């Protein structure tokens, strides 16, 4: 007793988007919308029925054992998790889809934002400190960051978090650096270098 | 208008337990059924109870049968979900959600036909061997146009703290980071705000954390210079 | 009164000695609507969920009106 969804599913923008739910016996079908960093939001009910503030373009239907929400003319605010949802009377226990990730294609690159703190002198009386940089507004969601010691790598001690998507579609991210104050005191600069799309900006900060 | 605020989430240990409680608000709590969802961070949604309005009848998904147990009371708003037995499989955000249409005589259950109509923003859960660990806040200070400062919320567990600035009057331009998990098993986070250079002299930037598991609330004052 | 709607639409569906019945509520009787009743209707109803969709599809097609598909019920 399973309903089966596509993990993933692209769309062009103004396209129609059609989302599947298939599944062994019939069950009344509702229909909800993850947008990133919220909870659920229901938007299609009783198969075919949407609650007031839901547009008109999402619509549903359920035949042969296969339910479909359908958008039509998906914008850019459409792009969301959305999990098909029914019973099973002879378990008595709700049934989830496991979720599609629809994507809408072409957005434009967005060149990150990027903050360089150095370590505060709070941290430097309690014998620690901590670089961090701060990523932010960047599309497509995919950076690399490497960190230079004068201009020497650095490759130990360097937690960087995975980017994560932000409500305007775009992505935010952030690195830390963490080393001795007197490794901080030793150098002339440090520097984040963050490349997006081939493209690197570099940040720096010094003792003085 | 209609509010579902959780609470009692926060850290446990394996085998332990954990009561979370839902104060609801903005409808007539005896009219409707009710319901607890969960999610993993990055994962699908996976129900796990509903109680009829009345009390009378309780559905629970095999996940979770003979470990939880939910109740409500009507007099307070209320709902609860008493969970014994954590594992970590049992780590994730709880949801308590109002299910859909009505409830005559202790017969609703969660259908598809109503759907659940309203979901709350959850509370975290975390089942760990390890210690509950509060963080220390660090301010990040800064150098014609606008200078970026913020506040670094340093090793930390578990999840979740907040941070506001100028106990939430001072919202444009304020970007808090989702939190580095650090291969100690401790969290990180900053929280970074871009004001007018012409201000640093005049007005005070104070950002407000809470890391509710460690009952931590510290206001720290960022400075210039 | 609500009561006897509920009691006309779980026995509309039990069946599918009969002839008895639809007389019986013919003579007694001398959308948002429906959906108040679906809990009550189906209340451990084996598949409930499909015969309640039967129903309303037929309370579709038929553009009191409940009456009219115990007719087409006796049609067979
Ligand atoms: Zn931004
Ligand atoms: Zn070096
Ligand atoms: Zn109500
Ligand atoms: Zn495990
Ligand atoms: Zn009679
Ligand atoms: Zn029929």
């Amino acid at each position: 007793s399973e309903l089966t969804q596509p993990p993933s599913m692209s769309v062009s923008p103004g396209q129609t988007a059609m989302i599947t739910c298939s599944m062994n016996k019939y069950s009344y079908i509702s229909w909800y919308q993850q947008r990133p960093g919220q909870s659920p939001a229901l938007v299609i009910y009783q198969d075919t029925r949407r609650p007031s503030g839901i547009p008109e373009r999402f619509s549903g239907s359920n035949s042969e054992n296969t339910a479909i929400l359908t958008i039509t003319g998906t914008r850019d605010l459409d792009e969301a998790d959305y999990f098909c949802q029914g019973w099973d009377s002879n378990v008595k226990a709700v049934l989830f889809g496991g979720g599609t990730k629809l994507t809408v294609l072409g957005q434009p690159k967005a060149a990150p934002s990027v903050t360089l703190f150095p370590p505060s002198s709070e941290e430097l009386q309690a014998n620690k400190a901590t670089l961090v940089c701060l990523i932010s507004d960047f599309y497509p969601g995919a950076v690399t960051v490497a960190w230079k010691a004068d201009s020497s790598p650095v490759k130990a001690g360097v937690e960087t978090t995975t980017p994560s998507k932000q409500s305007n579609n775009k992505y935010a991210a952030s690195s830390y650096l963490s080393l001795t104050p007197e490794q901080w005191k030793s150098h002339r600069s440090y520097s984040c270098q963050v490349t997006h799309e081939g493209s690197t900006v570099e940040k720096t900060v010094a003792p003085t | 208008e209609v509010q579902l605020v959780e609470s009692g989430g926060g850290l446990a240990q394996p085998g332990g337990s954990l009561r979370l409680s839902c104060a609801a608000s903005g409808f007539t709590f005896r009219d409707h059924g009710m319901t607890w969802v969960r999610q993993v961070s990055g994962k699908g949604l996976e129900w796990l109870s509903y109680i009829t309005a009345g009390s009378k009848m309780s559905y629970y998904s095999d996940s979770v049968r003979g470990r939880f147990t939910i109740s409500r009371d009507n007099a307070k708003n209320s709902l609860y979900l008493q969970m014994n037995g954590l594992t970590d499989e049992d780590s994730a955000i709880y949801y308590c959600v109002k299910g859909g249409g009505n409830c005559p005589s202790d017969t609703c259950y969660p259908s598809g036909y109503f759907g659940l109509d309203v979901w709350g923003q959850g509370t975290t859960v975390t089942v760990s061997s390890a210690s509950t660990k509060g963080p220390s806040v660090f301010p990040l200070a800064p150098s014609g146009g606008t200078a970026a400062l913020g506040c670094l919320v340093k090793d930390y567990f578990p999840e979740p703290v907040t941070v506001s600035w100028n106990s939430g009057a001072l919202t444009s331009g304020v970007h808090t980071f989702p939190a580095v998990l650090q291969s100690s098993g401790l969290y990180s986070l900053s929280s970074v705000v871009t004001v007018p250079s012409s201000s640093l002299g005049t007005q005070t930037y104070i950002c407000n954390v809470n890391h509710k598991p460690s009952n931590t609330k510290v206001d720290k004052k960022v400075e210039p210079k | 009164f609500d009561f006897w709607v509920r009691k006309l639409l779980i026995d509309t569906i039990k069946w599918e000695c009969f002839d008895k019945w639809v007389k019986q509520k013919e003579d007694e009787w001398t959308n948002d609507l429906f959906d108040s009743f679906f809990f009550q209707v189906i209340y451990k109803f084996n598949e409930g969920e499909a015969k309640w969709n039967e129903l309303k599809e037929n309370l579709k097609k038929q553009i009191k009106v409940l009456f009219n598909h115990i007719k087409e019920i006796a049609t067979i």
